[PDB]
């Protein structure tokens, strides 16, 4: 995957953590079509943000996403139990491109 | 004498019937679409005529004079033998070849001039 | 001090939208051809369209947010629908077609025998016709067929009194509205236009219906223009306009003969008679040299648009319907498609005869994807021949090797290739100005 | 907006697999239609997008020459066909509908909010 | 220079071409209903313009002085810096925000004062 | 003398009124607003003082204009949909219900219908209602098969009453009688002008003004003349009455093919228990609303008299019951329980039987019928009642008791309930005056 995402993340419910989608100058730095899908256990990934920092209706405010130059980022706020899902960063690198996805855990082992 | 009533009247008296045709000019589904088309055509023609009266140095009805010269090309003849020898019908038939240029001249040579020096003299 | 003074009749324009009427040429007034499709009630054109050139002036043009093309598209849709309403409806053509082949030895020509209601509703007749394979679909004893759009629309025969030739048409803004012409040589669609001029009526573009290329167009630019809101967007259709017209010779050798078939009281449908002579197929001939040189010009500009010099492969249409995959157009009254794969197969890295394209004829058509209203194009007697000169290409970039493929389908791009340089602006003759003048009490 | 997908299919490598994905709850010919393939346990992958108006398609460089995707406006069914199957083709396939209509500024490359249930294909050398 | 000819010309020169476009402000089934709708729109817009021009207290054409003070703030320039520096296009662009209040104020404060004391001074 | 231009003059006059609707969901050209211009974003409502206008809501010509406009709009939106002329066919129809009176009112009719191909014919079945078919001498047939041409409302369009504002053109102003105690005829102390009216829901109903305007904080009994029994008595409430209208039957829609390009949507099997629609109204709130309305009625007939409420006298089904639409189909609630009280001097909900009727010939235009398509799933809607179209029964020699019965039928009364406080007046800004001025020579 051209969108270099870290392997996995772990934490606990309640606090706020961040995940970054670090890309080159042609996928995230060159274009503002960034996005952040959320794949569900054996289900279709549903984006949580749809642009550099745009989110449609049907998602809580705890997902703050933005691009820090060539390193797009997503922030998980007020972690809870249902947050047990992997999140895919999406960008248009002269075409669709999907990130590696990051495992996330709350109140549990890494 | 009604709409187009004093058409055959000489200009000595025809100058006093102008208000009649001025007043009646705009005359205060299929088979009904013609009514709409005819009324909008009447409105458009009336406003075209009023615009011509407006872009000219008249801004009024039945009368206006101006400072632009008259041309011999336009039926060169003396006052008496154009105001008492013919009516507007024959005269128009003999001058309906210069109408565009006569309008253009009496428009630009004064509206583009006399209003400009009017503004200039009010500018002092 | 200072004082305000308003001027009436000021040369001020603003971007705006209004319904633009037409003014077609009067040379067709002796060639009505029974109310030809494009022009029925269009007023005569202006004998001397005054294209006032303007200096010390620049206007921000935009050919993609342009609403002139939207008005063109909706107007063509409405005109085509209106010209199709009074003609013969073909609801009795939906019938079990007992259909066979025509090729005696080693489809595209189906001899279909079927039943039809005659003039007398009580009586019924047995008639046959030659439909194309693309026109019928098999339903599952010989193989019974039925019309392709019999279960999804209502087939209407374009009454043959009208003709489909694209007439030189004009869009003229109403009174108090000006049409700005971006007359400058180097223009791409967006940005300031140095040479802008006003005109009452449009340049004049025939309402051509086409897919892969742009027949009967006009480009004064000496080089191909690559016009797209985002060349970086691969999906974005990279509209192309050939600087040099490419002469094409599409010929339909089949000697098709129109065969009137009564479909009821005061109802008759023109079927297809026996194809006189050898059973052949329509074919488009493009001079290989002309096509290669024009491809060189376009690839040069494409390389200039995409980097400086990159590997560019002209490939066949990636996908689409018959109209999209195979270039569609009207030659002499009937619509047929050619795969145009000999035109898009050149893989170019850095640097006499004619290419012949297989063409397939599809009489029944529902163009513009107006589902529920499909037209049956009647057969045209005799051999059909028409010669055009391509002026444009509807290319789309694929996702160091940038491969281009033809696209289209959407008909707004057909008009945009010609309404690119025009825009409509309204007049606001009222304007405030400061002046030392002062009226009297 | 709801998208039914076809049932599970079992295929042998070298064969051709075709899947269906209906459309309901919106205008059919005004939204691009992405096709997404997810291998079990691997990253997310894209197949192509259909423009239902005129049936315009655009594939992926890794999948050019194998995939062929079409649609029919009558029944409003999205057909995705994949031929020349390989071992790695064993996956679950998803059909994604865009947020905005096809006339948006970046319509074909938007978020593709609506996702079908998903169809899983098993391409195994075993019988 | 014809309809909208001297658009890019200096306002001092643009004052001499007002009438060539004031003259052309009228220009004299489906696919034909567009002609009717367009002509109705044109005639109504021209009458709106004439209503504005007449209600402002001049009823004249191409020149209209008044008795309402033009505060320096709106101009923020001088006679030469307005009539020579820029043409009407960018002038309108830089002023196309106050035209509503400009029109309303120069119409009300002119008419309902000057006309009223004009009737008063003729009432004596 | 002296003429003034712009003199505050209005005179009673009639003119064509265009519309204005909210920009808030096209739903394929909703019946109410398709080409209606956007409403005024900020409805400047201008109040007036020292103003007295002779209002007359019964001689008002606005209501006739809106009635004819609604007729034309319904015909226009109904014209392009599917014709149902092939439904005239012998219906082999049988009862559905095993147990006695478990539900008539549900007829399973199997009949013939021509398919896409005219050669073949298909045998199909549907669940009609008793009110929709009649027996021919068991064999049934559609009730409106011998008097009109059935036309299915194409289900792409909805029947939603959207708020509509009728806005007078230039030179015409709409007067609003803003005073509280408004009788219907006579001077209005508080007359205020506005560009145009509030959001009018053009609901179709009889005997109950569903989703009407209830701004009248008093129950003002209106009629063109109280003493005339034969003229309907208009009543407008102050407190809304909630109603729970449901169609508990879960119908599935079967798209029986009447192609080419034509679809006849017939009801499939009712998946679930067979039930009949019931229109519930809270007994309490309805009681107190009747108490208020009778207290106000006693002001028009004596000081203390017996007021009796009874079920509709007789007539067509659309008059003896409560016609309206809930979520896409027309049905009627006999409301025989809402009018049964007799009042001399001074928690649950009443339930009303409600009968579905798909085929409808509303407005009694014999030239065209209509077939409301089935709506999938359970239909539930809640409306608010703001008025009663009551009619007074004839009196006697000694009328110590006066009985009020529901009426309606003529839809003009439905429209008058929303346009009582509006009227159009044309402006005459020309007017002479005496002055001491003198024009010069
Ligand atoms: C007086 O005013 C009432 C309030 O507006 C109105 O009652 C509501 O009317 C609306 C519109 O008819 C009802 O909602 C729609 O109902 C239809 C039929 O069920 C639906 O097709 C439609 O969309 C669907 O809604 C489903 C969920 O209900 C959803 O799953 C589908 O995907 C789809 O979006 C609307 O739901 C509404 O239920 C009525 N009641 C309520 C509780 O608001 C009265 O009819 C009106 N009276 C008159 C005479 O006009
Ligand atoms: C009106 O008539 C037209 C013309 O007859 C008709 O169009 C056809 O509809 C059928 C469906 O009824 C379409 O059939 C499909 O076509 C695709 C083409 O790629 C096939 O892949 C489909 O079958 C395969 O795939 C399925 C899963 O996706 C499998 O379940 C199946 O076993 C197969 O492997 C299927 O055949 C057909 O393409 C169109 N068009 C044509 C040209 O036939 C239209 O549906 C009719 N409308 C109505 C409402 O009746
Ligand atoms: C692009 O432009 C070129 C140049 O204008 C077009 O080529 C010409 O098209 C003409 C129209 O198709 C064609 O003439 C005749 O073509 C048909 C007959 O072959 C038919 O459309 C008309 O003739 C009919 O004749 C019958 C028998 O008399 C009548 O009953 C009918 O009413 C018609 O009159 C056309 O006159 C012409 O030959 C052809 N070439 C030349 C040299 O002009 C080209 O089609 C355009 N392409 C597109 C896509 O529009
Ligand atoms: C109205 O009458 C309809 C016709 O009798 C009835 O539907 C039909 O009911 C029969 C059973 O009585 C079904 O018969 C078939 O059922 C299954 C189908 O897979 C199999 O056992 C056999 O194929 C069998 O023949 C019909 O399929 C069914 N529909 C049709 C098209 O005939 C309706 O249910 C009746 N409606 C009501 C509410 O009474
Ligand atoms: C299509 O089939 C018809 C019917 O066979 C052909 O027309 C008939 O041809 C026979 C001779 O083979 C004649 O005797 C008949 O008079 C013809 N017409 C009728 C009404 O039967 C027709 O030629 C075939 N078309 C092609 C091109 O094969
Ligand atoms: C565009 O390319 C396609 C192939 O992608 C051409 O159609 C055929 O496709 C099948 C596979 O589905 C191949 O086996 C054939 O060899 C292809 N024929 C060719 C290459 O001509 C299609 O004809 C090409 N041109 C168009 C769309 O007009
Ligand atoms: C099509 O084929 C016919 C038959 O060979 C050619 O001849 C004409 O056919 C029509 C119809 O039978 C006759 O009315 C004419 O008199 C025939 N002309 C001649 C000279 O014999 C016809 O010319 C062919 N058309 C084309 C354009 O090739
Ligand atoms: C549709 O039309 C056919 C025409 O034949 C009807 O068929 C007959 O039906 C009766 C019973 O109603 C049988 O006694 C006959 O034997 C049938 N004739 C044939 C040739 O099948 C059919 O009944 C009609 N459809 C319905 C629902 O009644
Ligand atoms: C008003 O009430 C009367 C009964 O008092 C209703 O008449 C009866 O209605 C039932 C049901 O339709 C019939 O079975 C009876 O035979 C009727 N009786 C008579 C004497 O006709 C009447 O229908 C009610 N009216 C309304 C509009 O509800
Ligand atoms: C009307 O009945 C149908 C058929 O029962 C309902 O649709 C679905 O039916 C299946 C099979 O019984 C159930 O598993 C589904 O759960 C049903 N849908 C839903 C959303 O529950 C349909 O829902 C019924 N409609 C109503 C409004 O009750
Ligand atoms: C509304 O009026 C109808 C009569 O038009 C009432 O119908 C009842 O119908 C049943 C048979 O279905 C009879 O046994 C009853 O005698 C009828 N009652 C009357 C009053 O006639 C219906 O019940 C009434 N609804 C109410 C009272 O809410
Ligand atoms: C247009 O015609 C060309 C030439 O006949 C087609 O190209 C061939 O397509 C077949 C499959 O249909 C392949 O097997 C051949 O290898 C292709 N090339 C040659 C040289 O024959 C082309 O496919 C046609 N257009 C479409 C859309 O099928
Ligand atoms: C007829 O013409 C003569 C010409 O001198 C004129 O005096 C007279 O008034 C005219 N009569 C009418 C009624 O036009
Ligand atoms: C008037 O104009 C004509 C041309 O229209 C010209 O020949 C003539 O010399 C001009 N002047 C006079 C005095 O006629
Ligand atoms: C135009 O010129 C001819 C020259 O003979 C003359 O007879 C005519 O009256 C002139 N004016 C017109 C045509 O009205
Ligand atoms: C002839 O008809 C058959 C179907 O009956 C069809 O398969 C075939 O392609 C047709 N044409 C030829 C050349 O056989
Ligand atoms: C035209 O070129 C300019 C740069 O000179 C660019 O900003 C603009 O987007 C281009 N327009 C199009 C339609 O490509
Ligand atoms: C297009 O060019 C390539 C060049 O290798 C050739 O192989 C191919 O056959 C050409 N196209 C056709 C349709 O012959
Ligand atoms: C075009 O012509 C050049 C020579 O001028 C040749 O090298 C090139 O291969 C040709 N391209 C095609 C597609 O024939
Ligand atoms: C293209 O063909 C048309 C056919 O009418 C012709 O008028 C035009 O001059 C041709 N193109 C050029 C540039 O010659
Ligand atoms: C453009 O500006 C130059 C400035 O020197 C001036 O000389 C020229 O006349 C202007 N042209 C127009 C058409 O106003
Ligand atoms: C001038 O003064 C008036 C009155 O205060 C104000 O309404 C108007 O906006 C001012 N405009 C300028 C700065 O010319
Ligand atoms: C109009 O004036 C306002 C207030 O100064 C300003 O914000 C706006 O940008 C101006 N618009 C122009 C100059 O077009
Ligand atoms: C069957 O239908 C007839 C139609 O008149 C109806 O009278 C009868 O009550 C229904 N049910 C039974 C059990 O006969
Ligand atoms: C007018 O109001 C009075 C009460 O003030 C009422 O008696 C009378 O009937 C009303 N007239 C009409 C017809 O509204
Ligand atoms: C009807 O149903 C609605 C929704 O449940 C409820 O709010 C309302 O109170 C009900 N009607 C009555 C009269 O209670
Ligand atoms: C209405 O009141 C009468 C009074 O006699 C009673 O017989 C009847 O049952 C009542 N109806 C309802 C539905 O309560
Ligand atoms: C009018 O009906 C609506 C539901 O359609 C309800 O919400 C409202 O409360 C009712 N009346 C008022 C103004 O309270």
């Amino acid at each position: 995957s051209a969108l270099t995402q870290p392997a996995s993340v772990s934490g606990s419910p309640g606090q706020s953590i961040t995940i970054s989608c670090t890309g080159s100058s042609r996928d995230v730095g060159g274009f503002d079509l960034v996005s952040w899908y959320q794949q569900h256990p054996g289900k279709a990934p549903k984006l949580m943000i749809y642009e550099v920092s745009k989110r449609p209706s049907g998602v809580s405010n705890r997902f703050s996403a933005s691009k820090s130059g060539n390193t797009a980022s997503l922030t998980i706020s007020g972690l809870q139990a249902e947050d047990e899902a992997d999140y895919y960063c999406y960008s248009y690198a002269d075409g669709v491109a999907f990130g590696g996805g990051t495992k996330l855990t709350v109140l549990g082992q890494p | 004498l009604g709409f187009l009533g004093a058409a055959g009247s000489t200009m000595g008296a025809a100058s006093m019937t102008l208000t009649v045709q001025a007043r009646n000019l705009l005359s205060g589904t299929v088979w009904g679409i013609k009514q709409l088309q005819a009324r909008v055509l009447a409105v458009e023609r009336y406003l075209r005529d009023q615009q011509l009266l407006g872009i000219w140095g008249c801004s009024g009805k039945l009368i206006c004079c101006t400072n632009v010269p008259w041309n011999s090309s336009w039926s060169n003849r003396n006052l008496s033998e154009i105001w008492d020898n013919m009516t507007w019908l024959q005269w128009d038939k003999e001058i309906s070849n210069y109408t565009q240029i006569i309008y253009g001249l009496l428009e630009e040579s004064q509206n583009q001039q006399e209003k400009n020096e009017q503004d200039l003299l009010a500018l002092d | 001090n200072l004082w305000v003074t308003v001027y009436y009749g000021v040369p001020v324009w603003k971007d705006a939208e209004t319904t633009l009427f037409c003014a077609s040429d009067a040379k067709a007034y002796e060639t009505e051809k029974h109310n030809v499709w494009a022009t029925h009630a269009c007023v005569p054109t202006d004998p001397n369209p005054q294209e006032i050139h303007l200096e010390n002036v620049t206007e921000e043009f935009n050919m993609w947010k342009n609403n002139m093309v939207e008005q063109m598209h909706t107007d063509i849709i409405s005109l085509w629908d209106q010209s199709l309403k009074p003609c013969v409806k073909l609801t009795p053509l939906c019938v079990t077609l007992q259909c066979t082949n025509v090729t005696n030895n080693i489809g595209e020509l189906k001899n279909c025998s079927f039943n039809m209601t005659t003039e007398l509703r009580d009586k019924k007749q047995k008639v046959y016709s030659l439909f194309y394979r693309l026109d019928v679909v098999q339903i599952n004893s010989n193989k019974e067929y039925r019309l392709i759009n019999c279960n999804t629309s209502a087939i209407t025969q374009a009454c043959p009194k009208v003709s489909f030739e694209p007439i030189p048409i004009h869009y003229c803004a109403p009174a108090g509205f000006a049409i700005l012409k971006c007359k400058d040589k180097k223009f791409n669609g967006t940005g300031p236009c140095p040479s802008v001029s006003t005109v009452q009526c449009t340049h004049g573009i025939k309402p051509v219906v086409s897919t892969q290329l742009l027949l009967n167009g006009s480009l004064a630019e000496e080089e191909v223009m690559i016009r797209s809101e985002n060349i970086t967007n691969n999906a974005k259709n990279i509209l192309v306009q050939f600087n040099t017209p490419v002469q094409i010779n599409c010929t339909r050798p089949n000697n098709n003969t129109r065969k009137s078939i009564r479909i009821g009281p005061g109802q008759a449908f023109y079927a297809t008679g026996d194809i006189i002579g050898d059973i052949r197929q329509a074919h488009c001939n493009v001079s290989k040299a002309t096509w290669n040189e024009t491809l060189g010009k376009v690839v040069k500009q494409l390389r200039k648009h995409f980097g400086n010099n990159t590997i560019i492969r002209f490939a066949n249409s990636s996908g689409g319907d018959l109209e999209v995959t195979t270039h569609s157009f009207n030659c002499g009254g009937e619509f047929f498609y050619c795969n145009t794969s000999g035109l898009f197969n050149s893989t170019w890295i850095s640097n006499n005869d004619s290419i012949t394209l297989p063409c397939r004829i599809k009489q029944i058509i529902n163009m513009w994807q107006r589902i529920g209203q499909a037209m049956y194009a009647p057969p045209i007697q005799g051999v059909i021949r028409c010669v055009s000169n391509i002026t444009g290409l509807i290319l789309t970039r694929d996702g160091t090797t940038e491969t281009f493929r033809p696209g289209g389908g959407d008909m707004r791009d057909n008009w945009r290739s010609e309404l690119y340089k025009y825009k409509v602006v309204k007049i606001e003759p009222l304007g405030v100005a400061p002046t030392r003048c002062k009226r009297r009490v | 907006v709801q998208l039914v997908q076809s049932g599970a299919q079992v295929k042998k490598p070298g064969a051709s697999v075709t899947v269906s994905c209906t459309a309901s709850g919106y205008t059919f010919t005004g939204y691009h239609m992405h096709w997404v393939r997810q291998a079990p346990g691997q990253g997310l992958e894209w197949m192509g997008w259909i423009n239902p108006f005129r049936g315009a398609v655009k594939y992926a460089q890794k999948f050019r020459g194998r995939v062929s995707m079409t649609r029919d406006t009558s029944i409003e069914i999205f057909y995705m066909e994949l031929s020349r199957l390989r071992s790695d083709d064993t996956a679950v396939y998803y059909c994604a509908r865009e947020m905005f209509d096809s006339s948006a500024d970046w319509s074909p490359w938007r978020g593709m909010v609506a996702w079908g249930q998903g169809t899983l294909v098993t391409v195994s050398s075993a019988s």
